[PDB]
RNA sequence: GCGAGGCGCAGGCAGCCGUCGAACCGGGGAUUCCCGAAUGGGACCUCCCGCGGCUUAUGCCGCACUCCGGGGUUUAUCCCCGGAGGGGGAACGCGGGGAAUUGAAACAUCUUAGUACCCGCAGGAAAAGAAAGCAAAAGCGAUGCCGUGAGUAGGGGCGACCGAAAACGGCAGAGGGCAAACUGAACCCCGGGCCGACGAGGUUCGGGGGAUGUGGGGUUGUAGGGCCCCCGUAUGAGACC
RNA sequence: GGGGGACCCUGAGUACCGUCGGUUGGAUAUCCGGCGGGAAGCUGGGAGGCAUCGGCUCCCAACCCUAAAUACGUCCCGAG
């Protein structure tokens, strides 16, 4: 099928034509809002394996984001020289993560599902972001994505628990080396990452 | 082993019917019982299991 | 009064009894601001409760006239 | 003072409707075990909470 | 509001009977949420009598008192003694 | 203007020659309709005319069809609109590409057609 | 339901309610002012000021913002239909941000400490959960919790201090679904009708989705599955609604 | 419901490498994040506590769900 076609065109994008698409792609982006939502995926193989079907209740959203760590706040009281540090400092949350959580913040109703890379340049990076709708009925009607309408799977980005949450909890990795990982990080006292 | 649906409520309060044995929730009933029957029939000699390590394991608690 | 004699009469003559006694109240409740030898002084609690009843019972009779004509 | 909005108004008229005295037949019926309650106020050394 | 759900009672002090006897006004306390409108159209329908003016304040205590000046052509001393204010 | 996936200019008589031949191939003759179908034809060499419309965005849905075909040696025609292409297949939504397996009564028009996209661009 | 008194804390005056069964008690209803997420628009005062429909009038309904599924037009994101989120909760939970007093008899790596606190997100529990694992004579076979392993391996101005897992013995035990190969509208939702019983189930019509793939199928390692070929079977057995 | 095949499928800015910051008992051998690179993809791939080569053993990531055994007490029963 054409799915492989789609990833083999997308497995390096300056290799094939989706260089110079990607480049103009990302000047037509600059000048779009930080989250907006786009008809189609850009990424049809990479979002039919994430989760996403053609039918009501499904939105893709594009969200940029800057690329690098974080500068900590000065300090207004005393500090010891371990704990004066600003600049060299970087989110313990991936920026797929935080992409994925200003999704959620501009859709109230909503349900992130997944998001995959479709793009950066030196100083934006962009996500596009599978949001679900719980309440429609069709939704509801099909098993593979009907759990996501039960009450305690509220705000899952926001808690951690889709695949860029778990990469960042450490929840790829089993046996030797994840000991503080499983249950929880809180419950291993949040030392694990 | 019994495989009879337990209600369960969804955020808006609408029913829904899931499986004991695995969890999966439906809205449908026909749904329902399509995926007892073609989940869960090995239990009851009509297949088998899915898996080298649960094969192995059921072989072990049979004998 | 009772709940079987209010249920007995109809929503006019219900809403008529509510006029009469709301008005009764009002002058009870002047009386007993005026006077001292009041005979009865339970009176204003009898009238409040039967005020009451009488919404009450009109309500229900509303409601079931809805219910039958849906 | 001169010039009162109606909300602070009605709080005021509230006060000054709990500021009284436990009734005579109430302390009979308590047999001298209600005597007081803790609402008195008076208006030059003891002030409003609002 | 809705008449018969206006007036609360008569007031029947000395300043209020005064009034009744000299300028042809009752008195009554009436619903705080009434404005001069519904009293002057409760007072007309629950007394079959036409109503010359409507004076309103707040009393000190959070109720609301209303002065009502009755048309020449009926006297508030018959709707005193129907009320039994006399 | 035009999507890079499209490779030459197609007159509109053309165009509408090549619609023409799908309505007749899906009335009497054999026709894929879809993007997946299509391919897996070209893939099987079982296609003898591939149709892409020119609206499709993004364009990694039909970007590789004009390569495929080329390697597999099979003609293929561009078209303006993708809804009025699924129109011409009889479905009720819009449809990227389609592939005529046997043209049953277009087979003269599908040979024409092909022959002018060789002479024009192949 | 109980069966003669009752009208709160709360021992008073006068009255009234109860045998047509009260008070009281279990269940189901009615009323339920204003502010408050507060939501048509405003608040130096929990109070004020509006616009569209119906209504004779009384009066009732609708009108916040950020979205989802639809319709219309003026294409203004303007109007209408249906549906979501907001705020609260003592402790417990999940995901991020993160000190110092103090100890080291001073103090900077360290400790205090991933602590206090801050920010965000759920539930009656939450999270984890079915091996690209643990182990090497042999093997075990999802996750979570308890005992122990153990102050051990190991980290550390190797200073002060910090510090596990596997195995073993227990409580409880349960496993399933996608993407792709293949097929190709055989499909889902909303509303109406008809059969069936009013339900399950079956069927039909309009609208919204759907060839950028709905539905069917498939979920795994000395491999599993698709497709093709060959032999057999269903007459039977079982599960669920 | 069983046998055979020579055809097809099995998740990418991902696994992983270098460097920087945090975190960890994880020590040249923990986990998380940023930056610069970046595959194989069934004739395939990963792990086995410094790195590589050979053998042997175990396994199939980069998608999702899952009751019971557990944690608490704004509340209730019972007890000291
Ligand atoms: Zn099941």
């Amino acid at each position: 099928g054409m799915y492989k076609y789609i990833r083999e065109a997308w497995k390096s994008p300056k290799k094939s034509y989706v260089g110079e698409l990607l480049k103009q792609r990302m000047i037509k982006w600059r000048r779009e809002p930080v989250v907006v939502r786009i008809e189609r995926p850009t990424r049809l193989d990479r979002a039919r394996a994430l989760g996403y079907q053609a039918k009501q209740g499904y939105v893709i959203v594009r969200v940029r984001v800057r690329k690098g760590g974080r500068k900590r706040p000065r300090w207004k009281g005393g500090r010891k020289p371990s704990k004066m540090g600003q600049v060299k400092y970087s989110p313990k949350k991936s920026l797929q993560w935080i992409a994925e959580e200003k999704a959620a913040r501009k859709f109230p109703n909503l349900e992130v599902l997944n998001s995959y890379w479709v793009g950066e340049d030196g100083m934006y990076k962009w996500f596009e972001v599978i949001m679900v709708d719980p309440h429609h009925p069709v939704i509801k009607s099909d098993p593979k994505i009907a759990w996501i309408a039960l009450k305690h799977h509220k705000g899952r980005v926001f808690r951690g628990l889709t695949s860029a949450g778990k990469k960042g909890r450490g929840l790829r990795n089993k046996g030797k080396g994840a000991e503080k990982v499983r249950p929880s990080i809180r419950a291993n006292e949040g030392k694990g990452k | 082993v019994k495989l009879k649906a337990i209600i369960v409520k969804d955020r808006d309060g609408e029913e829904f019917l899931r499986c004991p044995r695995c969890g999966m929730v439906f809205k449908r009933r026909k749904d329902y019982t399509k995926h007892v029957n073609k989940a869960h029939g090995w239990l009851f000699g009509r297949g088998k299991p899915k898996g080298k390590r649960l094969q192995k394991k059921y072989l072990k608690a049979s004998q | 009064m009772k709940p079987s004699e209010i249920r007995e009469m109809s929503i006019e003559e219900i809403d008529a009894k509510i006029r009469e006694l709301r008005l009764q109240l009002a002058k009870e409740r002047g009386l007993l601001t005026m006077g001292t030898s009041l005979e009865n002084p339970m009176v204003i609690r009898n009238l409040r409760r039967d005020i009451a009843r009488l919404l009450t019972i009109k309500k229900e009779k509303l409601r079931e006239r809805e219910k039958g004509k849906v | 003072a001169r010039n009162k909005p109606l909300a602070k108004k009605l709080r005021l008229a509230k006060a000054l409707k709990q500021n009284r005295r436990v009734p005579v037949w109430v302390i009979v019926k308590t047999n001298r075990r209600v005597l007081t309650h803790p609402k008195r106020r008076y208006w030059r050394r003891t002030k409003l909470k609002e | 509001m809705d008449p018969y759900k206006v007036i609360i009672r008569p007031v029947v002090t000395e300043k209020a009977i005064s009034l009744i006897e000299k300028e042809n006004k009752l008195t009554f306390i009436v619903d705080r949420r009434a404005t001069k409108q519904d009293i002057k159209r409760a007072v007309e329908e629950i007394f079959n009598v036409k109503v010359e003016k409507v004076n309103t304040l707040i009393t000190p205590r959070g109720e609301k008192k209303a002065y009502v000046k009755l048309k020449p052509e009926y006297s508030a001393s018959e709707v005193a003694a129907r009320l039994g204010l006399f | 203007a035009k999507p890079s996936y499209v490779k030459f200019e197609v007159p509109k008589e053309l165009a509408e020659k090549a619609l023409q031949a799908v309505e007749i191939a899906r009335d009497t003759g054999k026709i894929r309709k879809g993007t997946n179908e299509t391919t897996k034809a070209v893939e099987r060499g079982q296609a003898k005319l591939v149709i892409i419309a020119e609206d499709v965005d993004p364009e990694e849905i039909v970007a590789h069809l004009p390569p495929l075909c080329e390697e597999k040696e099979i003609p293929y025609i561009y078209v303006p609109s993708k809804k009025e292409l699924g129109a011409a297949a009889g479905i009720e939504v819009a449809a990227a590409s389609v592939a005529i397996i046997e043209p049953g009564k277009a087979r003269d028009l599908v040979e024409e057609i092909a022959m002018k996209v060789k002479e024009l661009m192949k």
